[PDB]
């Protein structure tokens, strides 16, 4: 169909807005991909994150 | 002195004026009448956490 259309799936409900203020410790390790190039073994085609 | 009661009854109409005066004097408030029908609290969704869009090449 090429026309607007609406319904209501469920009647009203309560929502509180609240503040959560925690401390965080993010730790992570990079990633490296290394791949040869078809040849004698002197050309590296990709060394990328 | 019996006429005190007769006079008060007969002149009682002035209490309407007194009521108007105290009505003008008094501050006023009002209501925003509350809605019933929070009979269905609604949860967020089925939410699953995952790593974002890795930028491969």
């Amino acid at each position: 169909a090429q026309v607007d259309e609406d319904i209501i799936v469920s009647k009203t409900s309560l929502w509180k807005e609240m503040q959560y203020n925690r401390d965080i410790i993010i730790r992570f390790k990079f990633g490296n991909s290394i791949v040869k190039m078809g040849g004698l073994g002197y050309k590296w085609s990709e060394i990328s994150y | 002195a019996s006429l005190i009661y007769r006079q008060l009854l007969t002149n009682s109409y002035s209490v309407d004026l007194y009521d108007e005066i105290e009505q003008i004097g008094s501050g006023k408030t009002q209501n925003v009448t509350i809605n019933p029908g929070p009979f269905a609290q609604t949860r967020y969704a089925p939410v699953n956490w995952d790593h974002g869009e890795i930028n491969d090449s």
